[PDB]
């Protein structure tokens, strides 16, 4: 008799042990760039005679 | 076949992952291992 969540398992022959494990490891990785330039030039000339 | 004397007393189902107790250790790698004690058997004494 093997039971695994409610139900009736059977082992085979070949099999030598197959047990349940939860083993939860997740990852999530999140990265952000943002870059701003800005460039601005007027220049002003006047000549009279 | 005539199996008298009510065997395993209608009992069904054993702890859920007893096997993963009963299996090896192993300490420098944090790992389990295979099984090595048969807690599956019941010597006749069942125990409800």
């Amino acid at each position: 008799p093997h039971y695994i969540l409610n139900t009736r398992f059977r082992k085979p022959y070949n099999v030598e042990s197959y047990t349940p494990q939860t083993q939860g490891k997740y990852e999530f990785i999140l990265k952000e760039y943002e870059s701003y330039s800005d460039f601005e030039r007027n220049v002003t000339e006047k000549m009279a005679s | 076949e005539d199996s008298e004397r009510r065997p395993s007393c209608d009992i069904d189902k054993p702890p859920p992952n007893i096997e993963l107790t009963g299996n090896g250790y192993n300490e420098l790698t944090g790992q389990f291992r295979n099984r090595v004690i048969n807690t599956k058997s019941f010597g006749g004494q069942c125990r409800k």
